[PDB]
RNA sequence: AGCGGCGAGCGAACGGGGAGCAGCCCAGAGCCUGAAUCAGUGUGUGUGUUAGUGGAAGCGUCUGGAAAGGCGCGCGAUACAGGGUGACAGCCCCGUACACAAAAAUGCACAUGCUGUGAGCUCGAUGAGUAGGGCGGGACACGUGGUAUCCUGUCUGAAUAUGGGGGGACCAUCCUCCAAGGCUAAAUACUCCUGACUGACCGAUAGUGAACCAGUACCGUGAGGGAAAGGCGAAAAGAACCCCGGCGAGGGGAGUGAAAAAGAACCUGAAACCGUGUACGUACAAGCAGUGGGAGCACAGAGCAAUCUGUGUGACUGCGUACCUUUUGUAUAAUGGGUCAGCGACUUAUAUUCUGUAGCAAGGUUAACCGAAUAGGGGAGCCGAAGGGAAACCGAGUCUUAA
């Protein structure tokens, strides 16, 4: 397959079962979902019946009162009781085989390529760590909301996205489902190419 | 935790090829002299175990 | 593909019975246990094997046979395992390597099943006589 | 995630209380006993509107009796003359006629008689 | 695997993959000597901790009580974490990124002093009421069992390196180790307490019992038990003064405020329940109180008119014994509910089987762990491609049987 560069107007040979592979939404799917559990920290819990502060003592007589029965102040069907299926701290992570895994990203990437969303170039540097540099040269090239793929993370350029919030800068080992579908443009070094290229095989 | 085997079922059935069970024929640990030969000799060989006892047999050999 | 455009297929996503919800719902009420008894109860039901109090299954029909501990370090081998080790010659210590017995097997058995296609030396193995015929169709040799 | 039921639960009580106005006391008050009243009220009205054909075809077949007797003939020998001449309004207009044009009904009379001589 | 009224249940090891890794001393004399190693006490060098310092960049106009909002044109960003300001602020304020700071005390890591300690070589020595045994118990996954092994309350009792322990009854052989003296970091467990940060955690009947002066009020001789109770406004500007009233309570004006049915019994202000006003019905009429039919009256529209329609009421009339539960069967004079509002019951973890769906496919998949990594590594393992037989064993066959 090839990709056409868009600073050096030149095109770099990419694997067909990498970039131009068939769309499985089911497999994305159920990778993206995956990734967004893994996100989640299950950090809570209440309190059951056993662990709600009082004491043991029976309210009242079973019989004779005219009330109906009660055996703890803890009960759940009381204010100040337990909560009926109190919930623990939460491991939420799923498995995701590395083939679906590996293959969902086929999927990604060939798709943002039909959808003209990927864009290939040679290099993508700036002078110095600031930010108007990168928020000129992202104008420059019409970027918006744009996810750059370097082969080697420049720290000029890092240290020039971390303040703009529609921009995202990471190495080819760094990229993830998630980034790759929501952000509205993906640029790549044609190294950054390669390498995600080797890394799939 | 892990499902325990019952024990017992495991000393008593095995499972074959096509996942049935084989087990070992009642009436022949003893009062054998009042027992017919012919009878003796069709309890020898193991048998399969029955449809409708497939299921108990089932519920306590998780790991068969 | 967006992530508010991406389905899950057909079919994979079945939901939850909900019990003890409304008429509608066909499980309000009793919630599919029935009407009293055991079985309805929180916690109820009866252990696994248990009859009624009839002698069981289990323990009306008689033990047989042992354990054999040899039988725990034997192992067989297909004949397409062969062509799997590294080198050619095929014994306990390759099959190990090659990850196709385990590594406490102390004796192992080359069985009919499968093709080999490839020369290759037995040595130290038993060989049923269908496995020694095609070993040696293909090339091979047995060495004891 | 805790839900809170309040919200949904008033509106449901009060799509009943709704369907319970001008009931007497807690009927158009209460929620429990609004409910059993709106409940009861609906299976009466299925139940009536199966009622409403045959009382309203009672209705027909007493005011044709009548306008046929004035006539002559009864309500039982008019309709079989009716069929033996071969004519085929139904009691609702045929009461319709009997009470707002004397005249056509006495002439539908004359064509039943004629027809069972 | 075994143990097991062989019931209910209990449940290893060998061996493999990882984290971490470290070895020493006494039972003693001579030579050589003060030599490693730790422990303590000073002294310096770094590096934290205990206060802190600087920290970018916005105006005009519309709505509005108030602008941070709309619209227009600018500017900072290694700072668009977060909080506040009269509504939603990168540029108003406090911060944030980043860069700096210690008189004094103190933690850690090095370096260097002083004190104790001994380092190396040779020759020796090698833990006795002990091991083992009998009796009674206990511990070992192992319930006395054919029961090794460990501990010892009781009674006994070796050999000691040419010797002894173990290899699951026991013997022989072989292999392997050296009890009856002791020290030892790391990988492991936990959080009363301190700081920072986070949450498909709660949001006042929830979340701590306790958001509030709560382990309080209150209860109990005592141990002990144990609540309820959050919100005016942006700002108190918390209502000067007048009037009725007991120099009251309460209220009406006035004034403040965007708002006072925001006035402190204060955001919103539900329902049960209780009133005032209007329309219609109702004092000859018998019952789950509705439903089907339906006159009259009132009302709002429309129409030139005739009159029609929507809304409220409902004389008269057909039909009509609530709901839940439990039951062969309930208007049942069987059960439960005085009413409202709020809460109140099939969950969670792991194992296993079946269905659906997705990946890969005669293969599929990794666990702990490593890794900064939802990547990547890790195939130890687990399931499957072969079965038969109690088993040895044989194997597309095998078992049965002399066949
Ligand atoms: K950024
Ligand atoms: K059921
Ligand atoms: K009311
Ligand atoms: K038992
Ligand atoms: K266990
Ligand atoms: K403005
Ligand atoms: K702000
Ligand atoms: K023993
Ligand atoms: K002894
Ligand atoms: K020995
Ligand atoms: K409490
Ligand atoms: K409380
Ligand atoms: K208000
Ligand atoms: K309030
Ligand atoms: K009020
Ligand atoms: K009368
Ligand atoms: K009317
Ligand atoms: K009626
Ligand atoms: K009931
Ligand atoms: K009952
Ligand atoms: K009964
Ligand atoms: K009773
Ligand atoms: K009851
Ligand atoms: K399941
Ligand atoms: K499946
Ligand atoms: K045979
Ligand atoms: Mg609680
Ligand atoms: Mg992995
Ligand atoms: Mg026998
Ligand atoms: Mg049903
Ligand atoms: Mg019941
Ligand atoms: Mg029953
Ligand atoms: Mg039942
Ligand atoms: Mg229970
Ligand atoms: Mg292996
Ligand atoms: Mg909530
Ligand atoms: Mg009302
Ligand atoms: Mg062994
Ligand atoms: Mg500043
Ligand atoms: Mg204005
Ligand atoms: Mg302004
Ligand atoms: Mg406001
Ligand atoms: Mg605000
Ligand atoms: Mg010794
Ligand atoms: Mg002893
Ligand atoms: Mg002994
Ligand atoms: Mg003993
Ligand atoms: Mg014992
Ligand atoms: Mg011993
Ligand atoms: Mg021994
Ligand atoms: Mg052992
Ligand atoms: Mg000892
Ligand atoms: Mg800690
Ligand atoms: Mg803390
Ligand atoms: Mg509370
Ligand atoms: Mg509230
Ligand atoms: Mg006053
Ligand atoms: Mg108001
Ligand atoms: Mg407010
Ligand atoms: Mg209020
Ligand atoms: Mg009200
Ligand atoms: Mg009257
Ligand atoms: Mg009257
Ligand atoms: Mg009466
Ligand atoms: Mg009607
Ligand atoms: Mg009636
Ligand atoms: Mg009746
Ligand atoms: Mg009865
Ligand atoms: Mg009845
Ligand atoms: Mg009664
Ligand atoms: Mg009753
Ligand atoms: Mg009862
Ligand atoms: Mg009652
Ligand atoms: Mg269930
Ligand atoms: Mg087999």
């Amino acid at each position: 397959m090839e990709l056409v560069l868009k600073d050096a107007q030149s095109a770099l040979t990419v694997s067909e079962t990498t970039f131009g592979r068939d769309f499985n939404e089911a497999l994305v799917h159920q990778v993206v979902v995956a990734y967004a559990a893994g996100a989640r920290q299950g950090t809570r819990a209440q309190k059951t019946r056993a662990e709600v502060t009082g004491s043991g003592k029976k309210p009242w007589r079973q019989k004779g009162t005219g009330r109906a029965r009660s055996g703890s102040i803890k009960s759940p069907i009381w204010r100040s009781g337990g909560v009926t299926f109190a919930a623990r701290p939460q491991d939420h992570s799923q498995k995701v085989n590395k083939k679906m895994y590996r293959g969902a990203l086929k999927s990604i990437l060939s798709e943002l390529v039909r959808q003209d969303r990927l864009i290939v170039v040679e290099k993508f540097s700036v002078e110095a760590p600031k930010t108007k540099l990168l928020a000129q040269k992202l104008k420059d090239m019409a970027l918006e909301d744009v996810l750059i793929i370097t082969g080697e993370l420049d720290e000029n350029l890092f240290l020039a996205a971390r303040n703009l919030h529609k921009v995202d800068v990471r190495d080819a080992t760094g990229i993830d489902p998630v980034s790759l579908i929501a952000f509205d443009k993906v640029v790549m070094t044609a190294d950054a190419v390669k390498q995600v290229e080797e890394m799939l095989a | 935790p892990k499902i325990k085997t019952v024990r017992g079922a495991a000393k008593r059935f095995k499972k074959t090829g096509k996942g049935g069970f084989k087990h070992k024929h009642a009436n022949l640990r003893h009062i054998l002299t009042k027992k017919a030969t012919k009878r003796k000799r069709h309890l020898r060989p193991k048998a399969m175990v029955s449809k409708g006892d497939l299921g108990l047999v089932i519920a306590c050999l998780p790991y068969a | 593909m967006r992530l508010n455009t991406l389905s899950p297929a057909e079919g994979s996503k079945k939901a939850g019975k909900r019990l003890g919800r409304g008429i509608g719902s066909g499980l309000g009420k009793t919630g599919g246990r029935g009407h009293k008894g055991q079985k309805s109860r929180s916690g109820g039901g009866v252990r696994r094997g248990f009859e009624g109090g009839q002698m069981p299954l289990y323990r009306r029909l008689p033990k047989f046979g042992f354990t054999s501990r040899k039988a725990a370090i034997t192992a067989e081998i297909r004949l397409s395992d062969l062509a799997k080790v590294e080198g050619g010659v095929v014994d306990l210590n390759t099959l190990k390597a090659a990850n196709i017995i385990g590594i406490q097997i102390e004796f192992a058995k080359v069985i009919l099943a499968g093709e080999v296609t490839t020369p290759v030396t037995v040595r130290g193995l038993r060989v049923t006589k269908g496995a020694r015929a095609a070993i040696e169709a293909a090339g091979g040799k047995i060495e004891e | 995630a805790r839900v809170k039921r309040g919200v949904i639960a008033r509106a449901r009580h009060k799509k009943i209380l709704k369907q319970a106005k001008g009931y007497y006391g807690a009927r158009s008050r209460v929620y429990r006993v609004a409910f059993q009243a709106v409940i009861k009220a609906g299976q009466y009205a299925y139940r009536d509107r199966r009622q409403r054909k045959r009382q309203f075809r009672q209705l027909w077949i007493a005011r044709i009796n009548a306008a046929a007797r004035q006539n002559g003939i009864s309500y039982s020998k008019f309709i079989n003359g009716l069929k033996k001449a071969s004519v085929e309004i139904d009691r609702k207009i045929l009461a319709d006629i009997a009470v707002f044009d004397k005249v056509a009904f006495t002439a539908l009379v004359e064509k039943a008689k004629a027809a069972l001589a």
